[PDB]
């Protein structure tokens, strides 16, 4: 009766063994000779496979990373976190990237830029740039078919009802893919803090573009008069601002002749909101304050300051020792 | 004379309308008042203007001087005085830096324009010094300079001289009253140019349809055995460089590469016309054969008209208006450049001004592919379209490239074949562009 | 300025005189004279059950491009020429709900489940015939019931010829007409009328000559290779048809010539194979069938050579 | 040299792995033998009542059910006239009150449409047959499996005299005609078969 | 003539795929492109062919005679899977290219349909040595020609225009089914 | 919170034969009616929560070279336990079934979740998504086995529907059927779960 049972452990044991044995002598043999780099970062990436960054699919990164040929924010879509992520496995310091929205830099409407000639074919950006350039009468212009939209892989283009697309915030991840794909090179990529835009891709002089469209840029040069900053420029007659020395004083959209920067008047106006606890009545910022809108005797605590009217500035956290101004949105609306 | 007979495979028979116009006798036209003068009449890097408004010119008086070695001198049409320079409307749609000039009323001509001598005083260098300095471009229609066209690469052998004779589109005429009426200068311009090549041999490809060009030709050639003339299937697209080529020589230009590397050198026939003329007299390239057709035009007609005259003053020649037209086309029904307006001023390389009328403009919208291969059986590349289209279509440019999307003439027959109505040669087009600026993104 | 609204496109600026509702309005007036020999022979059920299967067709192809919010494109007569070639089909004592169904799943599964006109890969006039033969047996195995004495038919032609029982054939010429003792499917009867109309077919220009002469060709050869007769196999069964006007389906079959030379080749050796040593009495769905499926491996290994491209010896990738 | 020796000491992952999947291997073989000792018996035991069962539903008359030997099983098979018979897998006569009252015979098919089929056949003493019973088919359903049900009836209170022949018809026109099964004919000729060699077994077995 | 009866049965009449409902997951998992269809079908055929052999020559020689017929699948997969992960080994090392991981499949050879289905048949049929070894090979020739063709029906497919909801493994499964719709004609052939 | 999270991702969100696209063979040969499903599903259950509870109680001394066969051939010898215990309690199943018992250790959906979460995770999770996984297959095989049922014979559970007279497409119960009837089903999944 014990037969019956040594027979089949010895039969399926030698086989076991015999199997195991040659599988050990084949591994050693077989040696693929991996770093532990890859095996390590694949949880890190979003693993969308969205081509913005550079080689196709998510998984070629961790096949890449040893040659230094890429940025430690190579991917966008990730983020801050996933860039803290492989500097701190890679073992240096991870750089402050602000998050990025894509941008129409055109508002024009079918209203406001008529067409010069109806046009046949496929409903595409790229067809209508073929086909003698767009139909639209400004030759800069958005054309309306969506390339963007179809480009885009996390849904956050919609095209609205005037024919331009508008992008949202929240779903945006600064892929940069119709960036590429608008062949009339109009979107772009601009900072989330970032409100002063210039909405006008046009490289006509004064009198064309404004027989062209109804908000277009005839680069008079009121709006770098009237920054201070020295942010925006004037090049092949367009206006374009510079988001790093940017400060948002909202003074170059309330010169423009007809509205072509995107902005709203409400901004600044705290003329040196002083917390009282934290200042030793110093009295360095009534002397000149260019306007002269702070003028006062020492300011012993609490400040006794009039608030009429201001610049804005945005700059006074490094005029105080002590960070005793304060900066507050505070007009109407 | 041995005439042969070549043809090639693939393509279309388009119904040539050829009637309205070819018995029609060549006229000219009025002196004009006033002429827009591009500085982008070639494929190359566009010139610099150097006169100034309130300035006064003559015929053939430098306008724009070179910029690189593919761009050629730009000379003024007519005698007068410049009162604008400024950014005018383009063939292309766009606008470009140009020169407005009201004439004076005398043509008077420029004193320093001489003639050349003939052709046993004109050397090889002397000849590319004049066809530069003559402001001759490629008529044919891609304004390619000539001068770089006769200056072949040390490295590169070449054996015969092609004249392209054959305008396999529809509506154009302009070539058959041009060989019908100057063959001796066609000859002249096809010596000329072989003497500055270098080379022995000489041919000419005519279709067979026009019997008395080619009778023409015969009589213009006399007893010279250098120079042939052949005679080939009335077809599209014959006429294109590598078609001709394959009818007429044999030989197939390898792909992504030049007819020099075929041992060839294609040359249209106005363009050696124009060379053996300024030879003649010294005169630049200020003149062209334009045709207006269509049947928005009452009176259809070919007349020689200078450069720089806009559309509406040529069209207001012809007849005017019989109807709206609903498309004003510059060049050919198969490839030609739609128009917005019709205040853009002649280019060297236009060919035909054609306009069609809201009824025959009516194309019905692109339907679904029912894979009849009909676009397959007419391709002179021997392509598929109805792959890199749809692959044109789904954003996937690895595939178009790999389709040989690049091997595409953009001819039109894959499009003019297809039942669906479908957009074939668009998308082929998209592929190319893309293609190519991803060749440069990545270098 | 006078406001001159013109129109805008690349290339061409003229097209061709002929459209897809060109092509299946033709494609129907060659099947004419089959209905007609069928509606002689059978009587009115056989245009009954025509008209049934084409209302179906047009009806569900309505629907379902509605339902999914795409245009309707019930104008390029795409499914009146699949209803009309289903409804060919089908044997005289078929009941109205087989026609239908079939109509439905020609339409829906087979066309408008994998994108609309010529964006399929198989045959859907054969695909609902491979499926009510499936699925009811019995109603597709007895085809056609009345002659004029009522009981003097028994089995049909093709059945007979595999059973060894020639004793009761028709004399090879009848059987060519189709006007005595014959009977098969509703548009089988007359082999003489599915000749005319692929001869139309041919002569405008819609179908090429190579698919049907190589089907005939290599049958007849294969037939005559065994020992059979060879005209019979050719006239009788669903060769005429299948050979014409469902082998030559323009998007189930190659577009090169070598493509449709090696297809016709294919479908007539599987045919042949299956009506001698299969279970059925006919093969011509199932080897088309088949030859749908390998299309796309005949397509790849089949392409043109490119203008220019002097055959580079797989050496530029290494 | 061999990497190393397999990097000195480390043969001991190779001796390791073996050791490891001998371990596991005997464990599941000594679990696999346990449960075979355990229930071994009970399956051919269901199985012979199976067969038990079966074999009294097809014959009521016969009390009791007697196994002719093996060796006369081939004995039979051997010389009644088939080519290669490997069917004739058993032979019972039932047994009643001191008189043979028929016999039971498991044989079949010759050759069906998706492999074979074991078709139960039960012939009375006096020379009818008083039905049949699959036993085992391997068909598809809705076309193979309807074979058993009603159909059977159609092989009960026949003669058995002569052979059987299928017919495709509606129409019941012979005393030793069958009508097939609509969609499945194939089927329908091999229990017929199965019948064949049935009453030819018994035929030689009057003898 | 009885060893090409065989293939012809293993390939066309029954073949594993489109008749007998085996070796589908990885049929329609890695079919997406010709070459790696090949692939596939390569490493199948090899891995089926050894175990058809080993298996055969494991179940008349060792579990006949000792009478254990209960432990027989245990047994094949010993045979089997170890095979399979050499295999795995084998496409990365041994031929210094290749350099196909396929991900999730790869380990499912072992789990595969059609490599164990053909065995269990193979005895089930009762089969000679170089019959044994001719249906495997057959098998395996008719899984290869089943996903090559499915492979090139998917890219032809690539181009047309299904609808969003039926992209991806929807449209690969009523492939399939018309594929197995057309298969039908091969039944019942008794050559 | 993971045990129910667990659980509830391996029955509606996995749903390997929806979605997972695993484990097709014994989906499509088997589910000619509900009551085979329903057979099914509940033995690649059993074997599943078998072969995972072992294989995570054993995660510590099997290495990474021989895993495949340690894993298969746990796997095989608790598929041999259910099929023996089954072939003594239950034989109508079965003998409805055939092949694909001893092909339960051919299931892919087991070394798949063997592999890919049974091996680097605890006792308690692994039999929480063992058993929402097996609950989740024994549904999909339920509502397949029912449709193609009611499409092709014309009853639920053995109980007839239309009547007697209805005359059953064939082709239902045939491999067409079941691949045609999954490939909508799955369609028709993704289309509510996308417009939602
Ligand atoms: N109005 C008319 O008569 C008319 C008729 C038909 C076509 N066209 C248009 O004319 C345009 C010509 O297109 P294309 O495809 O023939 O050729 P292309 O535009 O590519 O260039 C023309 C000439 O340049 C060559 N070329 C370019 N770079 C060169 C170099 N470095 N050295 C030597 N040769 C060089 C070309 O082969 C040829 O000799 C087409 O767009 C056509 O559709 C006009
Ligand atoms: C589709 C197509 C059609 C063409 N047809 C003509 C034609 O009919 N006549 C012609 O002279 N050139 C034609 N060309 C241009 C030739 O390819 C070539 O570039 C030109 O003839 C050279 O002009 P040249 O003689 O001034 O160098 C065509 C080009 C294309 C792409
Ligand atoms: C010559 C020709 C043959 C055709 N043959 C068939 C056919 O059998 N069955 C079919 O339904 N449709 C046929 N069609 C219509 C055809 O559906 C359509 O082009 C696509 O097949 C859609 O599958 C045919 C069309 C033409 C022009
Ligand atoms: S952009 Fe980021 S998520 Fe997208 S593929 Fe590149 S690395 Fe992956
Ligand atoms: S809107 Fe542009 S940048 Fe943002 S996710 Fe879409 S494609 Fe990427
Ligand atoms: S932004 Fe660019 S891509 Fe988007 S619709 Fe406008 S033109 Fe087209
Ligand atoms: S003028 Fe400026 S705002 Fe108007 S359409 Fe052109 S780019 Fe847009
Ligand atoms: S103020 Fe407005 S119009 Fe003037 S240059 Fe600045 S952006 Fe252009
Ligand atoms: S917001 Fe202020 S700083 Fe910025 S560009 Fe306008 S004026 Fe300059
Ligand atoms: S610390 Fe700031 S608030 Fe105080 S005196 Fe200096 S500048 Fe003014
Ligand atoms: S930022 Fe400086 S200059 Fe501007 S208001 Fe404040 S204190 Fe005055
Ligand atoms: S694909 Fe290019 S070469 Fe071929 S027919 Fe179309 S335009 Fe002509
Ligand atoms: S000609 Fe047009 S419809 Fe025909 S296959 Fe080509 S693209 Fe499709
Ligand atoms: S191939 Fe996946 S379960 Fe059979």
């Amino acid at each position: 009766m014990l037969n019956a049972i040594l027979v089949p452990v010895g039969i399926l044991g030698v086989f076991g063994l015999i199997f195991g044995i040659g599988l050990a002598i084949a591994a050693k043999v077989f040696e693929v000779y991996e770093d532990p780099r890859v095996p390590l970062v694949r949880a890190a990436l979003p693993g969308a496979n969205c081509g913005g960054c550079g080689l196709p699919g998510c998984d070629a990164l961790a096949a890449n990373i040893v040659g230094g040929s890429a940025a430690i924010d190579a991917c966008p879509v990730g983020g801050a976190s996933c860039a803290a992520a492989v500097a701190e496995i890679m073992g240096m310091e991870a750089g402050s990237a602000v998050k990025k929205v894509a941008t129409v830099i055109c508002q024009g409407t079918c209203e406001t830029a008529p067409n010069r000639a109806e046009y046949y074919g496929e409903m595409d950006c790229r067809e209508a740039m073929i086909a003698s350039g767009g139909s639209k009468g400004c030759r800069y212009g958005c054309l309306g078919y969506g390339t963007c939209k179809a480009v885009c892989p996390f849904d956050a283009i919609v095209i609205g009802e005037d024919g331009l697309p508008k992008v949202d915030p929240e779903k945006c991840t600064s892929c940069g893919k119709c960036v590429e794909a608008c062949p009339k090179s109009i979107m772009t990529l601009v900072p989330e803090a970032q409100e002063v835009i210039v909405k006008c891709h046009n490289f006509d002089k004064g009198k064309i573009a404004r027989l062209s469209c109804t908000t277009a840029c005839i680069a008079c040069g009121a709006c770098v008069k009237a920054c201070r900053f020295d942010a925006i420029t004037v090049e092949n007659n367009c206006a374009k601002i510079d988001y790093d020395k940017c400060r948002q004083c909202y003074e170059c959209v309330d010169k423009c002749p007809m509205n072509c920067i995107s902005g709203d008047v409400e901004y600044g106006k705290s003329t040196a909101y002083i917390i009282e606890e934290n200042c030793i009545a110093c009295g360095l910022c009534a002397k000149n304050c260019p306007v002269n809108a702070i003028t006062g005797e020492i300011k012993k605590p609490p400040y006794v300051i009039d608030h009429d009217m201001c610049i804005g500035c945005g700059i006074c956290f490094d005029k105080c020792r002590k960070s005793a101004i304060e900066m507050r949105p505070n007009k109407t609306k | 004379m041995n005439v042969k007979h070549g043809t090639f495979k693939g393509g279309i028979h388009p119904p040539y309308r050829k009637e309205s116009t070819a018995e029609v006798p060549l006229g000219f036209g009025k002196k004009p008042e006033m002429v827009i003068i591009p500085m982008s009449l070639h494929i190359g890097a566009p010139c610099t203007p150097i006169v100034k408004k309130g300035d006064t010119v003559f015929l053939g008086q430098r306008v724009g001087e070179p910029n690189g070695f593919v761009s050629v001198p730009v000379h003024a049409s007519v005698s007068g005085k410049v009162i604008a320079v400024e950014e005018r409307p383009h063939a292309s749609g766009d606008r470009v830096m140009s020169v407005v000039i009201e004439s004076d009323g005398l043509d008077t001509i420029d004193p320093s324009i001489k003639p050349y001598g003939t052709l046993e005083d004109m050397d090889a260098d002397a000849i590319k010094k004049m066809v530069l300095n003559a402001g001759i471009v490629g008529l044919g229609g891609a304004t390619f300079p000539t001068h770089v066209k006769l200056a072949i690469p040390p490295d590169k052998k070449v054996d015969c001289v092609v004249l392209n004779g054959a305008e396999c589109e529809p509506y154009l005429t302009a070539d058959h009253h041009l060989m019908t009426s100057q063959a001796e200068k066609v000859v002249m311009g096809l010596k000329l140019a072989m003497k500055s090549v270098g080379v022995e041999k000489g041919f000419i490809g005519v279709e067979d349809n026009k019997t008395d060009a080619i009778e023409a030709l015969v009589k213009a050639i006399g007893n010279d055995s250098r120079l042939e003339v052949y005679s080939l299937h009335t077809k599209y697209p014959q006429g294109a460089e590598k078609q001709l080529i394959a009818a007429i020589t044999g030989r197939e230009v390898p792909s992504g590469a030049l007819p020099a590397d075929a041992g060839v050198v294609v040359m249209n026939v106005g363009t050696a016309a124009q060379i053996a003329e300024s030879m003649i007299t010294g005169l630049p390239l200020y003149k062209r054969y334009l045709t207006c057709t269509g049947d928005a035009i009452k009176n259809p007609q070919t007349i020689e008209i200078r450069i720089g005259v806009p559309f509406q003053s040529v069209i207001d020649q012809c007849g005017g208006f019989s109807s709206e037209p609903g498309k004003v086309i510059s060049g050919g029904p198969m490839m030609g450049v739609t128009q917005f307006v019709t205040d853009i001023p002649v280019m060297k390389g236009t060919s035909g001004i054609l306009c069609l009328t809201k009824e025959s403009a009516k194309i019905a919208t692109p339907s679904n592919c029912i894979h009849c291969g009909k676009c397959v059986g007419v391709c002179p590349i021997h392509l598929q379209p109805l792959n890199i289209a749809e692959y044109s279509q789904r954003n996937m440019w690895d595939k178009c490239e790999s389709n040989n999307a690049m091997d595409c003439i953009e001819c039109g027959s894959c499009s003019y074949i297809c039942p669906a109505k479908r957009t074939l040669v668009s998308s082929i087009r998209v592929a190319k562009r893309e293609i190519i600026a991803q060749r440069r993104k990545g270098n | 300025m006078n406001e001159l609204n013109l129109t805008v496109s690349s290339s061409p600026h003229i097209r061709a005189k002929h459209s897809t509702a060109s092509i299946m309005q033709n494609v129907i007036i060659a099947l004419l004279p089959a209905l007609a020999v069928a509606g002689y022979v059978f009587g009115l059920w056989a245009l009954a059950l025509v008209a049934i299967c084409v209302i179906s067709s047009v009806a569900t192809e309505a629907v379902i491009q509605k339902l999914l919010k795409k245009p309707i494109t019930v104008n390029d007569w795409s499914a009146v020429v699949t209803g009309v070639l289903l409804a060919f089909n089908l044997p005289i004592n078929a009941p109205w709900w087989i026609g239908v169904v079939g109509s439905v799943f020609a339409i829906a599964i087979v066309k408008q489940c994998f994108g609309g006109l010529g964006q399929n890969f198989i045959n859907p006039a054969l695909a609902a015939r491979a499926f009510l033969l499936a699925s009811w047996p019995g109603h597709m195995t007895s085809t056609a019931y009345i002659p004029l004495t009522d009981t003097v038919t028994t089995a049909t032609p093709l059945a007979l010829l595999k059973a060894g029982e020639t004793g009761s054939m028709p004399s090879t010429l009848d059987l060519f007409t189709g006007l005595n003792g014959v009977y098969g499917c509703i548009g089988e009867i007359s082999a003489l009328a599915l000749l005319i109309g692929g001869l139309y077919l041919i002569y405008k220009g819609i179908i090429s000559w190579r698919i049907p002469t190589i089907y005939l060709l290599t049958i007849a050869i294969f037939a005559l290779l065994v020992g059979q007769d060879p005209i019979v196999h050719m006239v009788s069964g669903g060769v005429m048809l299948g050979a014409f006007f469902m082998a030559t389906d323009y998007a189930s079959s190659p577009v090169t010539a070598k493509g449709q030379i090696i297809y016709a080749i294919g479908c007539g050796l599987i045919t042949m194979i299956i009506r001698l040593y299969g279970g059925y009495p006919e093969g011509c769905s199932y080897s088309i069938l088949l030859m749908n499926v390998a299309t796309p491996l005949i397509e790849r290994f089949t392409k043109e050579r490119i203008y220019g491209v002097t055959k580079i010896k797989k050496e530029a990738k290494a | 040299m061999e990497t190393k020796e397999k990097v000195q000491i480390d043969w001991k992952v190779v001796f390791k792995l073996g050791l490891i999947l001998f371990v596991i291997s005997a464990v599941a073989a000594c679990a696999l033998a346990l449960t075979n000792y355990v229930t071994a018996g009970t399956i051919e035991e269901m199985n012979v009542q199976t067969n038990t069962v079966a074999r009294q539903e097809v014959l009521p008359k016969a009390a009791d059910f007697e196994a002719v030997p093996a060796k006369d099983v081939e004995k039979i098979a051997s010389e009644i006239g088939m080519e290669k018979p490997e069917e004739l897998l058993e032979v019972y006569i039932g047994k009643s009150n001191g008189e043979v009252v028929g016999y039971t015979v498991k044989t079949g098919p010759t050759s069906g449409y998706a492999g074979e089929v074991q078709v139960l056949t039960g012939i009375s003493a006096d020379g009818v047959i008083t039905g049949i019973t699959i036993i085992k088919s391997n068909e598809t359903p809705g076309l193979g499996a309807k074979a058993s049900g009603v159909w059977n009836d159609q092989f009960t209170g026949k003669s058995a005299k002569e052979e059987l022949v299928v017919v495709k018809g509606t129409t019941k026109e012979g005393s030793n005609e069958i009508q097939a099964i609509t969609g499945s004919t194939i089927t329908s000729k091999a229990v017929t078969s199965g019948v064949n060699m049935s009453i030819q077994v018994y035929q030689n077995l009057s003898k | 003539m009885t060893l090409i009866f065989i293939m012809i049965s293993a390939i066309f009449v029954n073949n594993f795929v489109l008749s007998r409902f085996l070796g589908i997951c990885p049929f329609l998992g890695v079919s997406k492109q010709v070459e790696t269809a090949v692939g596939m079908g390569v490493a199948v055929t090899f891995v089926m062919a050894l175990a058809s052999a080993i298996t055969y020559v494991v179940q008349y020689a060792i579990l006949d005679p000792l009478s254990l017929g209960y432990l027989q699948t245990i047994a094949f997969i010993l045979i089997i899977a170890a095979l399979v992960q050499l295999v795995e080994m084998i496409i990365k090392k041994s031929s210094p290219s290749l350099y196909q991981a396929l991900g999730v499949y790869l380990p499912l050879i072992t789990t595969n349909c059609a490599v164990l289905g053909v065995a269990l048949i193979n005895i089930q049929n009762e089969y000679n040595f170089i019959e044994t070894i001719f249906n495997g090979v057959g098998a395996a020739l008719g899984f290869t020609l089943a996903i090559v063709l499915f492979a090139g029906i998917r890219e032809r497919l690539e181009t047309s225009a299904v609808p969003k909801a039926l992209e991806g493994f929807p449209i690969a499964l009523l492939t399939a089914g018309l594929m197995a719709i057309a298969f039908l004609g091969f039944s019942g052939m008794k050559l | 919170m993971n045990f129910m999270k667990n659980l509830t991702r391996g029955i509606i969100r996995e749903n390997p034969t929806f979605v997972l696209v695993l484990g097709m063979c014994p989906t499509l040969a088997v589910t000619t009616s509900a009551i085979n499903g329903m057979g099914m599903g509940l033995a690649t259950m059993l074997v599943l929560i078998g072969s995972n509870v072992a294989i995570s109680a054993l995660r510590k001394v099997i290495p990474d070279n021989i895993r495949i066969p340690a894993f298969v051939v746990v796997i095989a010898s608790f598929v041999t336990i259910v099929g023996m215990l089954m072939k003594a309690y239950v034989p109508a199943l079965d003998a409805a079934l055939g092949i694909f018992i001893p092909l339960i250790v051919v299931n892919c959906i087991i070394l798949a979740r063997a592999e890919a979460f049974a091996f680097s995770n605890g006792i308690a999770d692994s039999f929480a998504d063992a058993v929402g996984m097996g609950l989740g297959f024994t549904l999909a095989l339920t509502i397949l086995g029912s449709i193609r049922e009611i499409l092709g014979a014309g009853s639920i559970f053995g109980f007839s529907l239309f009547g007697a007279a209805y005359e059953p497409v064939l082709l239902m119960i045939l491999p067409p059927g079941a691949f045609l009837t999954l490939g909508l089903l799955i369609g028709l999944i993704n289309w509510k779960t996308k417009k939602a």
